[PDB]
């Protein structure tokens, strides 16, 4: 795919949730369907577990490599942490390519 | 053989206790310069005697200039393990080709 990632013929499947309709007071019969319902919302917890396979580096390069580091000059906040109001801060985009290999 | 010059004589003699060092790059850690149409292969005619080519490589260069980059890499051959041979000694290797289509 153009955005990035893994292209799959059979992807992890769509998961769908709805609140069941609960009706308001009805005192008479009609063929026409009920349009009056009690107002409701739902809340809960979800857990996702994922397994990943890793490929190890086998480099023979003598000199030291480039690495991602936490490096800031005179910082006024910690990046990837909450602020005084409680809002999360994420200033930098992070890629995967820091290691080097010969062609 | 050891070569000595005194006052322009240039005598040549055998050294029995001297060694040669040999290795094969099995995991492809080194840059591979063999498949680029360069000279130094074994000769077409069996009686002809040949000089071996010297190993070298190009890494990264900065902005189409002679200067290097932080990604640029140095490789040491002496970091790999090698067999040591005197005049009595010999070296052998075996390889199998992967399945490929017929020409």
């Amino acid at each position: 795919p153009a955005m990035g990632g893994f292209g799959l013929k059979h992807p992890p499947p769509m998961m769908l949730i709805k609140n069941t309709p609960v009706p308001g007071n009805i005192t008479s019969f009609s063929d026409v369907p009920v349009s009056s319902f009690i107002t409701q919302y739902s809340t809960g917890q979800v857990t996702v577990e994922m397994e990943w396979e890793l490929k190890k580096e086998n480099s023979k390069r003598w000199n030291p490599e480039i690495q991602y580091t936490n490096n800031y000059n005179d910082p006024q906040f910690v990046d990837f942490a909450p602020d005084s109001t409680g809002e999360y801060r994420s200033t930098r985009p992070i890629g995967t390519r820091y290691l080097t290999r010969p062609l | 053989k050891e070569v000595t010059v005194q006052d322009s004589t240039t005598t040549i003699a055998n050294n029995l206790t001297s060694t040669v060092q040999v290795f094969t790059d099995d995991d492809y850690q080194l840059p591979y310069v063999v498949g680029n149409g360069t000279e130094g292969c074994l000769p077409a005619f069996p009686p002809q005697v040949f000089t071996l080519p010297q190993y070298g490589y190009a890494t990264l260069n900065r902005d189409n200039t002679e200067n290097p980059t932080e990604r640029s890499s140095f490789f040491c051959l002496e970091y790999f393990p090698s067999k040591m041979l005197r005049t009595g000694n010999n070296f052998e290797f075996t390889y199998n080709f992967e399945e490929v289509p017929f020409h």
